[PDB]
């Protein structure tokens, strides 16, 4: 096995220069939101991502769209870390599951990022399928009012990827960006779950697999391979190390200033 | 297939 040290170094050489990035859940609790009886009037916890529930009852998503607007939660270091291996020439692309969109929020641009489960900065008619800037939806959310199309009456969905849906087009890049990546970074998620667990061995078997995760769970658990690199504990902690490593203390403080 | 789940 290789260490976080050796992982920095080839890093830090450049020798790793076209990283790929998988984060979950795990980066955003630190940003303070939540994971996981739920007072959200739901049936069952997925009820709030699946479209027949939506549709018979709209309100308790559209309570969930109005907290995680902007301004309710900021980006943290571990988000930041990421905004400065792409300032770095360093980041190919990252795919996260999380849909706070704390990942544009910290600066990384739309091109870079793979917003798996969707996003709230679009939305888009339920029933004509006509698109719409998430702004023009902002106010009716902001006053708990479910909004409709201007046109059909249909309700206007924010562009959030539910049960059952087709994973958003950009998606798709992963059928290029797994073999050209020479570094696969996986942060505060194990990929328990597809296609997000099988895209961690579509890398080419001579790239190390970083985890910096609490545990040691998932297809980096199940199929391991000669160079992963497991950094269990507390995600921010980790991330900090491996800042720490690669000399770029002072670099993060600059970043965290200027952006908070 | 690519789908959520
Ligand atoms: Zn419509």
């Amino acid at each position: 096995k290789l260490s976080l040290q050796d992982v920095a170094e080839l890093i830090r050489a450049r020798a790793c220069q076209r990283v790929v990035v998988m984060v979950g859940a795990g980066i955003s609790t630190p940003s303070g939101i939540p994971d996981f009886l739920q007072q959200y009037d739901l049936p069952y916890p997925e009820a709030i991502f699946e479209l027949p529930f939506f549709f018979h009852n709209p309100k308790p998503f559209f309570t969930l769209a109005k907290e995680l607007y902007p301004g309710n939660y900021k980006p943290n270091v571990t988000h930041y870390f990421l905004r400065l291996l792409h300032d770095k020439g360093l980041l190919l692309r990252l795919y996260t599951q999380n849909i706070d969109g704390l990942e544009r929020v910290s600066g990384i641009p739309a091109s870079k990022l793979v917003e798996a489960h969707g996003t709230f900065a679009s939305a888009t008619c339920t029933v004509c399928q006509r698109p719409f800037p998430g702004e023009d939806i902002r106010a009716d959310v902001m006053a708990d009012r479910v909004p409709r199309c201007p046109v059909c009456t249909g309700v206007v969905k924010p562009d959030i990827v539910f049960f059952g849906e087709p994973l958003p087009q950009r998606f798709l890049l992963h059928v290029v960006d797994f073999p050209m990546a020479d570094l696969l970074l996986i942060l505060g998620t194990s990929l328990e779950v597809e296609p997000f667990a099988s895209l961690t061995e579509a890398v080419r078997s001579s790239v190390p697999r970083l985890l910096i995760n609490r545990d040691l769970v998932g297809p980096l658990a199940w199929h391991p391979r000669s160079r992963d690199v497991a950094q269990l504990g507390d995600v921010v902690h980790g991330v900090e190390s491996l800042v720490e490593l690669l000399g770029w203390t002072e670099e993060m403080r600059d970043l965290v200033q200027r952006e908070t | 297939r690519h789908k959520k789940x």
